[PDB]
DNA sequence: CAACAACAACAACAACAACA
């Protein structure tokens, strides 16, 4: 019973199966779901009165742990945690196991730093045995730049030794063409994900379609609104299913603002909602020939350091030296 | 005539 | 009645891939 | 008896246990709790009629004194306040002593600043004793990011010399989801805090989940109003129990004006009500390397000045030269 | 005689003991209040009849003057008003003076302009000779929030050349935790200062805790009511003593509409309660470093004119070239 | 029924014919285009409320599936994408096809390195039937720079043995005076596409006109904006309508941040804007004669590695040996 | 109804050059 | 008399026997 | 009517005479340079605002055709294009007819090579008829050397059968003595050459006031947006009147950017700005005795090759065998 | 239509009639 | 009153005096200087502030024509360009005239050649009047190596039968120690210059204090940018005052791949700078030929000069 | 008003050496 | 008649010969 309880559970509560349907159709599938959210959210469903809501909610939080725990408990339970290989040594070393499951993970760079190389990857090793590094759970991929590319996947399969026609079949794709439409989707994920088991889910890249569907000044408000939303709802998927999230940024050039003149100044986009909502962050450069550099840039037990990477015929790789 | 405190 | 924090590397899982 | 003395007092004075049990389960646990709120909260509550809240509010006001006193008094006890260290001397000299208590220190920044390694290395340091700069007591987490790490606490717990395993046991743990959530965690936190002792309570970060709650500017006279409550019942643990308050703060962008600082100035979040509510404010930012610079931005009897601290494996810490 | 006359003095006027003993535990303290005071709310009380109210009001209008004086004795009269000096130059030049006694002065602005400095260094001031800027007085400090020090008031002081424990044993403290407990902090100072040479009382702040009792629209109006007596009872002190009050205020953005922009307006809060009954009114701003601005809001006898001080180790004093 | 589907059956779908025309007169002639476009995109229109904007979309998106599929159907489906030979045998090789239909080549160089010869040869190469390496359709040329000469495509139809006539009757040539008239270009593009079949679109030189039309700081943001829109636009045009998108860009001199040092280092302009949009990118140098080499700056699945081309008086073709 | 990515190469085209 | 927090001469057992 | 329509145009269009004599000032003489600015270019003029711009462009655009046409018709009007022989064979060989109309010719080299004769024979030969192959319209001439000389006009005129006064009166000479000078003058030019005809512009040099103007790496990017202004200028004249704009270049000797020498390497100057902007370029060298090759450095539709021709009394001529 | 420089079939005055 | 207006004119058009006194200070005596000057070099001036230096070029800008002129109105003001003789026949055939006022002629050729002999046989002549081919206009010398020597001037005057005495005083003469002194020297005669006559102007040499100054690969490109200030300094003059300007060049060894193996000094700066170059090559016995390196109206021809006790003159059979 | 391209011979100037 | 702040983005620019 490691997993999440379905919203069905709530017809053996005391609880009209017309309502939730209801509440199926506004996007809780699950009593965690539910339980999680505040009250107004339940009160904006239409059909839905101030005693539904507060009797809904007394008899979901009666079925989920919302108090207080010793911290020996929460070690306990995240010397638990399921870590997914990257595929590379190195990498693996410097994350000390590699991307942690439930938690938000992003990676900004310029470009070809090989960072859709690193989801491809991902994407294929989540499929591995948990003595593997893997997490045996399939992979989502929304993807908003049209740069999904099933080949390097049979790659990294044949790599591994696994099927790539089964690696192949056990990936779900979908493409985002705007932000309503990359936000609409994780509807679908959460009601797809309540099924099956899925242990990755890859955004490439969040903040793409956020530059030119949001542009000028008087547009920044609602620009930070809708991205701090999405986030919002990637850390509920996260905290509901365990999943490990990950999302792809971009750069933009520091005109004349710090960085003491560097060889080239380049911070990431999407402001202090982006940098607040990820908890691990990562830079990529571009070292020399297909090496690559990535350093820790905020993580709240790992130190600053570096580590080099390749990318080879077969994904990302150790450089070979 | 009370106008508050007084100097004198 | 406990926490959760993400998959756990206890739990029983079938095998998703063939044996390898 | 220096700790406040319990309800049950009441007792002893006539008032029916009926009375005591709804007073207990509307949130009022302590005696001096019932004579610091109104009548107003009293007459709310169900069960209670006037002469009932009147005879109530009398014994608690006779229990407690609640008078004019001097200010030699006022001085003789303030030279007696536990300061509990932050790990670093020239931290500890800024704040000419450390971390209050019975106060509020609100503390904000940018990203990577060490907000949560502040906070880890005071939850450590809590349970020293005071003749080594400790408070003597159990520590208080309320995380609203999901960045709490047992592992830093293990490791300046290794620092300090004290045992893993019982500096472990004594951190209480929670997670808030939601507002509602993060406000019933203190009336939780104030059941709890009754019959052990602590002296540290940690909310980080206070104002996260305000930003998506409340969305929009329609929702800014709720959001502000929940903050003010939050912040009320916060300043009544810490004149009620007297640990020592202290609230992380997130930042936002000042593209209005841009300010006359720098290229990226920056402002904590919340507004006036968090501005007036806290007593102490430390402005984290980042320096160089693992270095990082705090300053003085607020405090009714500290002088403005910097301090320049730093980040290492054994925590927060003076700088390695 | 130029205090007022105790209650008593009136036994010897054929009223009996027992009515003055009735109207010294109902709040009457002086012949002044009495004689000030509405028949409604001296029939109000309990154990005094129509006649009673009626032969007591009379005899009290008979010792105390109430009736059409000379223009020119009431402004020798106020040629001879004590102005407590704030301990700067240029604050004393645009006050002309300083802050009047038996008056009201109300100082607005954002955190950390300075408002408990100046109350401090006023608290201190008012135990001068009256040649130099004081009143012969003691001070009395109700405090809503928790921001009082007794370190400022030994630093200025020794600044002035006093000794530490003999100006700290003349200043009397006071800490409100709701509404009800101010007003009966009132109730007690009445009391208080009958007996003793007082010159000063200052509440920081008075709204404080009226934005957090009273929240919303629905409970709004009574909120004012509330706050209005408050102003009414500050009045009676103004009229019954002579002491100067000082109030300081809190101040909320103005989102709803910016008066054709302004720099981040500011407005006070209380609404056009406060305005109406306070005399004078200032308003604080930030400047550069540690000096401040004080502008004149509102007076009815100087022009809008602006003043810089500053906030140093010694309480205010004048800008440091 | 492979193509697009005009934007008329949204008449059969219960939708009025005013509100067509006022989206066909926007620039929407497709349901996709309708589909693919965000609320607050139709809500710009005039004419057009929220309710009719939603119920627009509600019923577009139920001709066109936005959704999750597998990555099998994925690899299926792009295992038949069209690829347009460039003229070269080794320059095939190298790009493992020719030139990608439904994507965006970005071709960038010093001056007479080829990149216009080679879009010369690809206007005439996209008109061959499938099995020769063609696309069986017209083509497109965008020019901004005034270099467009029919010559070469008559030398190129000799070659391919081609009538001269019926290859120029297919392609379709614009000249932009600016950046404006560059993007209102695209509408009509958008235009003609529907009544007929186009394989090609090419935009020689997409930031030619960039460089001169916003010049030095204060205007490098409007500049960014209004290049970012464009190229969205392309890539809007790109996935509705399955056109091979070959856009020409220039390079600037890297006075300071020496990246090698190694013989003139030269960098493409457009920054990350144009960095980010393009999917894949091809460096061109000059070598010994007539011969070029191509060498592949950023592919998401190609090899880094160099080809060799020549321009022969029948266009981009084999180096003669 | 499946998804669209590029011209495909088995669709029913008419020819555009009879020679 | 007044309480302003955690009274330093307060005599509480330790919470870490060293 | 094929040549440019006057501003007074738009006049009999619904535009006021004073927008049109606004325009005027701004340097647009003609209905083709509204329509080729861009709306910003039209609303940095004084007393214009959006709406004007607006309804200006609109009549711009619909006097003027600037849509989608075949490249049948772009063919058609490419076979019907003036070319003026340069005085050589040989020469006009290389050139397959000679220096192209509407299009920017510019010939480098170092000193001594003949450009200015070159230029001379130019200004000469584009008074003849078109059976001659000259272009019948007059010559301007600005120059920024002082190497101006009639004599070499004369002595062309003499040795074409022209009368020498004809030759001469229809020679329009400025001089250039700085670079805003240099850009002013071209201003001067549109205004003069609205009304009358005009065949060939010469530039020489076009970056000889460059080289000494902006001396040092601090100025570099300021010249090289001034001469990017410049050129871009040349180009609106060439596209608006179809007159033939021939520019002289200078050479500066590679040092170590090119690590394979000849005799004596040398580059052209002026940048990848130059570089870009010319249409053709001629590449001048010294032979023996007066003879001297030409070799097309770049052409979009022109092969490599040389040419050999020499300076005579006559001017620029083919060389004695 | 079109245009792209001078016409060569545009009628003219002749500048040298001679 | 064919010459440059003084700057004081710029008084009565609505300058203030102040504004004339910095102008006067950075080096611009007359109108016209004002005039050919762009933005950059009124702003950097101290004390100019942008709308100042545009009120000041829109006023300057007036009092001389800056425009389009036909091609006959420049032939017919070249028709009377004054152009002095060098002594001798021969080389005023092959210049047809001899040396022009208002460009830039180098002459340059290795030593013993006579560079420094022609210099003075122009300083002297300079002086003659317009009817035997002079300019009616005194001469300056700035010498860089310390060859200046008035017995030769001396010797020429006594050959043209003018004497001696005011020869020497309408001589001026100054002495570069180091390339900065070399500008300094055009800006005071600048000053010079407008306060009098003058009609020639010798630099001997222009190029001499370079090679020793600026030494290495790493200081080229700021001895280039050295040369080219000058350069324009004297292109300057030259059009501002309508003096003949006549500099002198050194040769280098053409040690590289292959081939006369000696090519003048300076680069492509000096190269392109230069309206008129002579090259001068030593003959048999005494006498010395020229030719015509570069010149953009006259052909490559050779002529044959002897330089006897009394200048530069024709070579005796 | 005219161009001036250097030293004119028609203009008058004063004799140097009488 | 009162109360309530929020939100970052954007790269561009080549020049310089010398020494038997
Ligand atoms: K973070
Ligand atoms: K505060
Ligand atoms: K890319
Ligand atoms: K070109
Ligand atoms: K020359």
């Amino acid at each position: 019973s490691f997993g999440p309880q379905p919203i069905s559970r709530l017809e053996q509560c005391g609880i009209n199966a017309n309502d939730v349907k209801k509440l199926e159709e506004a996007g809780f599938h699950t009593v965690e779901a539910v339980a999680y959210a505040p009250k107004k959210e339940l009160i904006n469903i239409k059909g839905i009165s101030e005693a539904k809501a507060d009797k809904i909610l007394a008899e979901a939080a009666k079925l989920v742990p919302m108090g207080f725990t010793t911290a020996t408990e929460f070690h306990q339970r995240r010397s638990e945690i399921i870590q997914i290989t990257t595929g590379s040594k190195e990498l693996d070393k410097l994350l000390q196991g590699g991307i942690e499951t439930g938690s938000i993970t992003e990676m900004f760079g310029e470009f070809r730093t090989g960072k859709t190389q690193i989801c491809h990857t991902l994407a294929v090793t989540c499929q591995l045995p948990i003595d593997r590094g893997g997490g045996e759970g399939k992979a989502m991929y929304i993807d908003t730049e049209g740069t999904f590319r099933p080949e390097r996947l049979l790659a990294v399969a044949e790599r591994y030794g696994l099927s790539g026609s089964d690696v192949l079949d056990n990936v779900a794709y979908a493409r985002a063409f705007n932000t309503d439409h990359q936000t609409q989707l994780l509807y679908q994920a959460s009601a797809m994900m309540v099924e099956s088991r899925y242990a990755l889910l890859i955004v490439d890249s969040a903040t793409a379609l956020y530059r030119t569907d949001y542009s000028g000044r008087g547009e920044l408000s609602a620009r930070q609104m809708h991205l701090a939303r999405f986030l919002r709802m990637l850390l509920r998927l996260a905290d509901e299913f365990g999943v490990a999230v990950v999302i792809t940024n971009q750069v933009v050039a520091q005109v004349d603002g710090a960085a003491m003149f560097a060889a080239d100044p380049k911070k990431p986009i999407g402001g202090n909602i982006i940098a607040h909502a990820s908890t691990t962050r990562l830079y990529l450069r571009k070292g020399r020939g297909e090496t690559r550099i990535c350093k820790i840039y905020d993580s709240p037990c790992l130190p600053e350091a570096e580590a080099m990477f390749a990318i080879n015929a077969d994904g990302v790789g150790d450089a070979k030296d | 005539l009370r106008l508050g405190l007084s100097r004198l | 009645q406990s926490l959760r924090l993400g998959l756990s590397r206890l739990a029983r899982v079938k095998p998703l891939h063939p044996n390898a």
